[PDB]
């Protein structure tokens, strides 16, 4: 597919979404897009972080992973829904200023499943 | 009793339901022993995925250990700064695609451009440092998402290769040999009957005539 | 037959018995056994022809008293390369063993062209012994088969996992078989290999494996044979 | 010259009674020997073979004799030996001293069956040459569509003279062919249900130089100027070729050589040796001969060039 | 009035005389066209045909007759196709002039289950409707269990006519639900190798329509007050029912909604269709149409306010 930057989705803390930003970020000139997408904790909506979500993964086509930075803990479901296909996304949920613990990851927990 | 597969029996039929019946023998133990390939590399990528998970915690916070530092010789938040001073991708995954035990699974290799820099040249050396820091860490995470990704193709390739497996044995095989046990056991037997039926009848009238005759 | 065991249990001479083309001799027996007003058996041989193999095969073997023996190597044709063809099915009921050779393997340029894998022989273990050809005799066929086996099958696993997906075991047992099927089995047409002469055939071709891949094998006699 | 100088025919049909059935291939192998005796090289086709053993079968439900089989006679393997037999290189009876041979080419026909039938089965026994069909290939609409796994011919041995004279790298060149159509067709056996995606390059090589045989060498159509009659240098020649182009690839993936890539890069000389059998054999053979050696040449130094 | 006083019965149990067996079907079919010659419509029942055929192979085995298929006489054929024929609408001898007919319905009882066996491919080619019954389906308690893949009637074009007199999109209906069923055994004997994922939506509407149709349309109980007997409007009226159900499922489906939530919230419709059969014929024509018309209004608002 078209080799992507990381996606960057982080609504329980923007301290992971800016770090991953100083490592490195991309914004579309024409479009006047941008892969980061973060989100202040209590102020941005399930269904806006939803949205995003949708816009990023299954909107947008290229060939990127999407950290989630644990904020998919409310947005659990849409995860899930969107782990179903490995591309053109593949999800990851980094540690934010909240810990991510392994209970709680869709990945980890399919993982658990087929032990 | 069992299935049959409705086919008219003829002893051309029965060569393809051998034939075919062998096939699916060879074809069960082929996909059988490639499935327990997949599986022993699944185990592998899955504990993996798990050593790499518990380990990123401990990296992530790391990183942002570093990232609050470089806010601490800042003094200000440089999280505004640095979100609003993103130009372009200095750091890309190279999706390309390896040959792991005949899967074609695709992993992910970084694109480290140094000529970029764009949030480089902002803030005090503590932002360099972290920026370095934090580079190792997406390297890293870039390796658990490749690792990821090729967990989730494996499961979905294991899963197919499995339920055609299981399904094939249980059903196919299990109804080929009826079918063959079928074909010969009635089909066969019962011409081979009733031709030695017609023919027990024709040497008995052949006998009794050639006895009068006689 | 008869001159076979005239020679063997009366003038006590070791008598080869080499009988070509069974199959014809059922056809002869289907003709005959129709020409007269007879029932046709199952796929029209006759219905007696268990007692004829039989009573042809069993004029072998030693004898008490007589100092002679026959060993008699009938051979026989496929009519379509199934076992359970009435002529192989009964041959393999009377005789003891068989050998194989491999329609596949022929096409593939080798002689002599007998499949080892299906092919066995009933009575393998008295002629193997210490005063019996050699020592080492049984060891190294077993493992043999064995090597070759791996080969085989590793060689089938070659289209559905790649070469990189096997283990030092394939890798070591795909030149093994290479190297046995190229120089082992195939044998010249006028070479005369004498049993010691193809043990160390054997022997440097399984010199492949460090002595501890050789499973099959026992210690005492990888101490005395490994190392020439 | 008209065949017809050069040929006597039988013609019996279905209309005619059995017994003249049964004795037409009699009547044609006693003109056959016949001529034979007068040192002639004489070549005896008997279509529809099985309509002969028809014949005999029908003759035999008259005289109501027990046939063996499916109803057979029992004396079917016994007759069909005799009659093959009277074929053969021959010494004349009489002086001066001759050299005649008569050749029989017997068709059988199948009957649903394609091996299973009693005659087939005589015959595989008897005859010396075997080209079996392939229903697949008829089915795919190849001609000829003769099967290369269970034909045989067994004066392949007794040839090795003939070749040692005139083409002598003939027998191990057939025997390569042999061996890539058997390798090729057991891999295309367990790659049907597989996939293509696990097998090395040497696999995919000798799948495709397969194919490439199969669709350019062993087919031929048999109403083109060209190759309605292959001489038996062109076919030399083409199999040196079709040779050369496998076991050139195979040494050029020995190396490093991508053969996806390769392929592409020698499609050129895929596509002159799939045409090589467009030769004109007409041209005669010395420059036939001359243009085949080009195409080797062209072969070998383009795979050299394709290799680094 | 008591339906026996339009019956007459001919009867011979299993353990009596095998060869009356023959007298019994030959006097029943002339009283049939007895009654026929008085112009009634009168429909003749042969229990067991196949009990016929074995008597006339019992009979030919004790004269020592060669045998047909499995023991059978030669002439079963001959015998069946002649007995069969004297069915037919056809007008009387002498005046005044009536119509009658005769409408044989005859069963037959292969041997283990196989419709392999002489008497039924006999049979098969000479009747115009094959009512061929399923094992698998009477075993698990579905009735009348028959196997709808295998069964057809050749009176479909002949009865066009009286369809467009009475029930004009009978025959459209009937097409439609035979193509349903087609098209849900096709998918069923693929979806039990490849899983119920990778499925379309209308595909599932299919196989869900499809099994409703086979749990409550095919099935008939018979004995029970509403399954005895389903009048011919009743019948339409049904498949009307359930075509409608499918084309609206179908067409919402193809307009944005997705099957796994439209069936959980049109559930009470799908078990109103199921329940339709429950419906007694009995309650008069008039009263169960008005029935089926509710059905089917509240099913079509129904499936405007899934919609949305």
């Amino acid at each position: 597919a078209e080799k992507r930057t990381l996606i960057a989705v982080i609504a329980d803390e923007d301290t992971t979404t800016g770090l991953l930003l100083a490592g490195i970020g991309q914004i579309t000139p024409e479009t006047q897009e941008k892969n980061f997408f973060v989100y202040q904790e209590g102020k941005t909506t399930k269904e806006e972080i939803t949205d995003k979500f949708n816009h990023f993964t299954e909107e947008r086509d290229d060939i990127a992973i999407l950290l989630i930075n644990q904020h998919i803990a409310e947005n659990i479901r849409a995860r899930v829904d969107s782990f179903t296909n490995a591309f053109p996304a593949i999800l990851e949920i980094p540690s934010k200023d909240h810990p991510y613990d392994p209970e709680k990851d869709s990945v980890l927990k399919r993982v658990r499943k087929l032990f | 009793s069992g299935n049959r597969e409705q086919v008219f029996p003829t002893r051309m039929t029965l060569g393809l339901m051998k034939t075919k019946l062998k096939g699916a023998n060879q074809g069960y133990s082929l996909l059988k022993r490639k499935s327990e390939a997949l599986t022993k590399r699944f185990r592998d990528i899955t504990k993996r995925i798990d050593d790499a998970k518990q380990k990123m915690g401990r990296v992530m916070q790391t990183a942002a250990f570093s990232l609050a530092e470089v806010s601490y010789a800042t003094g200000e938040n440089i999280g505004y700064q640095v979100q609003e001073s993103v130009s372009t991708a200095r750091f890309k995954v190279r999706a390309r695609q390896e040959n792991v035990s005949g899967v074609y699974l695709s992993q992910f290799e970084s694109y480290i451009d140094p000529e970029i820099n764009d949030f480089r040249l902002t803030g005090l050396g503590r932002g360099g440092q972290q920026v370095q820091r934090a580079k190792e860490i997406y390297s890293r995470a870039v390796e658990t998402l490749v690792e990821l990704a090729s967990l989730q193709t494996a499961f979905i390739i294991l899963d197919e290769v499995i339920k055609v497996t299981n399904r094939r044995v249980n059903a196919i095989e299990h109804v080929i040999i009826p079918r063959t046990e079928n074909t010969i056991a009635y089909i066969n037997s019962e011409l081979d009957e009733l031709d030695r039926e017609e023919f027990y009848r024709l040497k008995k009238v052949q006998e009794k005539k050639q006895n009068e005759t006689a | 037959l008869t001159t076979a065991e005239y020679l063997a249990y009366q003038t006590e001479r070791h008598v080869l018995t080499i009988l070509t083309d069974m199959s014809s001799y059922a056809d002869a027996l289907r003709e005959v056994s129709a020409a007269r007003e007879e029932v046709p058996g199952r796929r029209g041989y006759p219905g007696y022809m268990y007692t004829d193999l039989s009573t042809i095969y069993e004029r072998a073997g030693r004898v008490e008293g007589r100092n002679g023996s026959i060993t008699q190597i009938p051979i026989l044709t496929m009519p379509n390369d199934d076992i359970t063809h009435p002529i192989p099915d009964l041959t393999g009921y009377i005789t003891e063993g068989q050998i194989f050779v491999d329609r596949q393997l022929h096409n593939k340029g080798i002689y002599p062209p007998i499949n080892v894998l299906p092919s066995l022989s009933r009575l393998m273990k008295s002629a193997i012994g210490e005063g019996m050809t050699r020592k080492d005799h049984g060891d190294v066929s077993n493992q043999l088969y064995a090597k070759y086996a791996i080969g085989k099958d590793a060689a089938a696993m070659k289209a559905v996992v790649g070469e990189e997906a096997l283990s030092i075991e394939d890798k070591l047992s795909l030149e093994f078989l290479e190297k046995f099927e190229k120089t082992f089995i195939t044998q010249g047409a006028y070479e005369d290999r004498t049993v010691f002469e193809s043990l160390d055939q054997a022997w440097s071709l399984l010199r492949i494996y460090p002595k501890e891949m050789l499973n099959r094998i026992s210690p005492k006699i990888l101490d005395e044979f490994y190392d020439r | 010259e008209p065949i017809m100088k050069r040929t006597t025919l039988v013609a019996n049909t279905s209309n005619m009674p059995v017994a003249a059935r049964e004795a037409s291939i009699y009547t044609g192998i006693t003109l056959a020997e016949y001529f034979r005796d007068q040192g002639k090289n004489v070549s005896m086709i008997a279509d529809s073979s099985s309509r002969w053993a028809e014949a005999l079968r029908e003759i035999s439900g008259r005289l109501g004799e027990m046939p063996a089989d499916q109803g057979f006679p029992a004396y079917l393997g016994a007759k069909l030996a005799s009659f093959y037999e009277r074929a053969g290189k021959a010494v004349a009876l009489g002086s001066p001293d001759r050299t005649g041979s008569v050749s029989i080419v017997a068709a059988v026909s199948p009957a649903g069956g394609d091996f299973s039938d009693p005659v087939t089965t005589a015959t595989l026994g008897i005859t010396q040459v075997f080209w079996g069909l392939d229903k697949k290939l008829a089915q795919r609409k190849h001609f000829p569509s003769i099967n290369t796994s269970v034909s045989y011919s067994k004066y392949t041995n007794v040839l090795n003279k003939f070749y040692d004279s005139n083409y002598p790298e003939f027998p191990v060149l057939r025997d390569r062919m042999k061996e890539i159509l058997s390798n090729a067709e057991e891999l295309e056996q367990v790659v049907q249900l597989v996939g293509k995606s696990a097998l090395s390059d040497s696999d995919k090589i000798t799948l495709d130089v397969a194919t490439l045989i199969k669709e350019d060498f062993l087919q031929q159509n048999g109403y083109s100027t060209y190759d309605a009659f292959c001489p038996i240098w062109k076919t030399f020649d083409m199999m040196r070729a079709f040779i050369s182009y496998h076991d050139e690839a195979q040494k050029a993936v020995a190396n490093g050589a991508n053969w996806s890539k390769l392929a592409d890069s020698t499609g050129d000389v895929k596509h002159a040796v799939s045409s090589s059998k467009f030769f004109e054999p007409s041209r005669g053979e010395k420059e036939v001969h001359g243009e085949f050696e080009k195409l080797l040449s062209t072969m070998q130094e383009r795979f050299a060039e394709s290799t680094d």
